[PDB]
């Protein structure tokens, strides 16, 4: 993570399995469709998402 | 004779078209319950859809009740 | 309020009327709109804010409405204008792809491209 | 192929009229190989 | 006669069971109605005209029926 | 006289066909409570009230073919 | 008589029709419980109470219409 323009921390973060979207306790206040395979998409989305996001 | 007996028997298939209502009141409550959960929020506004909605369709069924009504008191 | 972004723009990071193209077919958010979590198919897209209406094509990504009215739609790529006779070319090329050919699956992607491309 | 495969072969797909500017083109390809590693051996590169 | 008198009141009671399909349509325009506000909450100033609508013409035909029932019981 | 009294007791089968359809509506109440509470775990607290509201209504219905067919049952 | 009797025994078959209801009622409720269960796993222990309260009643409306019927048997 960039602190500063002179400094620099090593960061670190979890990305959020399909497990963890799953049993997240607000998802009743998001819609899931039980048709759709939104954990299996999204978990997929975020590894991505938020890998692009540390490399950059 | 034949004609109070018809009364009797008219009333009853008067009573028939009680169902229909039962089932329809159902269906507005159903539909309250399915959108309040899906909310938490909508409630509010909704309210007095679903009261109005009940009262419709009851109305219906109070037609069926009231004709009813004429044929077993005559 | 809407947030549309891409990895390299920002585009609207409610705004009146949205319409997305979803798993779930279309969906419009207008004002507040139920929360939701809808995956954004391969699109085309139109945000109006107010009657003013701007139309994007869209290459797919995910629309949340935030259950505090942040309807954050990211995708990789949206203008409609500039998607638009080159990626004709690319079509019958497309085509030609799928009938050699996980490079059979990208041809696939390339069909459902060339449908997306039809809508334009 | 993976949810965000599939989306990224779209986008690529989708940089087809010309105007494309440099970001965009750099955007649709890049090369790297990625080296697969087991227990130390190593499964030798191949392109991303 | 008896007969003939017999047969008002009974075909009276006979149409009566025509209005249970009405009850019926009514509830589904209202189920339609929440649902869908509850979908979108700004979809209600469209929607409101369209279900007072739906409920109009659903009652119609149950009106029709009704009006048989009328005619049975007192003609 | 034996018409007429025979007439009753058909009445009285005849009208029990009205409770079937508040059977189903009860039934459709509660099968909504279930679907509404297992998408919250928590919605019940609000929803509860309004149930045994709409499961009395529904229920009521039924109750009124049942005092009917006691009107004729008894006389 | 012959008459009166046999309008008892004819009201009664008539009377069975009522109970029909119930029995898709009952149906919808199980159905229902295995359904919120599915999906949601963990609702169960609350659920499951309130099935059981759901089920008495759908019952209970054929029970009225059996009731009418032993009268008229």
């Amino acid at each position: 993570d960039p602190v500063s323009s002179l400094s620099f921390e090593p960061s670190e973060k979890p990305i959020f399995n399909a497990k963890t979207i799953e049993q997240s306790p607000s998802f009743g206040k998001f819609e899931i469709d039980t048709d759709a395979n939104v954990p299996r998409d999204l978990f997929e989305y975020t590894l991505a998402n938020q890998m692009l996001t540390a490399m950059a | 004779q034949l004609v109070l007996a018809a009364k009797y028997i008219g009333a009853g298939i008067s009573t028939i078209g009680l169902l229909g209502a039962g089932i329809g009141i159902a269906i507005v409550f159903a539909a309250l319950i399915n959108g309040v959960s899906r909310n938490p929020s909508i409630k509010d506004t909704v309210f007095p859809m679903a009261i109005l909605g009940f009262a419709l369709s009851e109305a219906t069924g109070l037609f069926c009740l009231m004709v009813s009504f004429l044929l077993l008191f005559g | 309020k809407l947030q549309f972004a891409l990895p390299h723009e920002t585009l609207y990071s409610e705004v009146t009327q949205v319409n997305l193209p979803a798993k779930s077919g279309r969906i419009g958010v207008l004002a507040n709109h139920v929360p939701t979590v809808e995956q954004l198919l391969p699109g085309v897209v139109e945000v109006m804010e107010g009657s003013n209406s701007k139309k994007f094509f869209i290459s797919g990504g995910f629309a949340t409405v935030q259950p505090d009215s942040q309807l954050c739609v990211t995708a990789i790529e949206a203008p409609l204008e500039s998607f638009s006779e080159n990626i004709k070319n690319l079509l019958a090329e497309a085509k030609k792809n799928v009938s050699s050919s996980r490079e059979a699956a990208e041809a696939a992607i390339q069909v459902e491209v060339l449908e997306n491309l039809q809508s334009v | 192929i993976s949810y965000a495969a599939y989306l990224n072969v779209a986008a690529q797909a989708i940089r087809s009229t010309e105007l494309q500017t440099a970001s965009v083109l750099n955007r649709s390809q890049t090369d790297a190989f990625y080296t697969q590693y087991k227990n130390a051996s190593e499964p030798t590169p191949i392109t991303k």
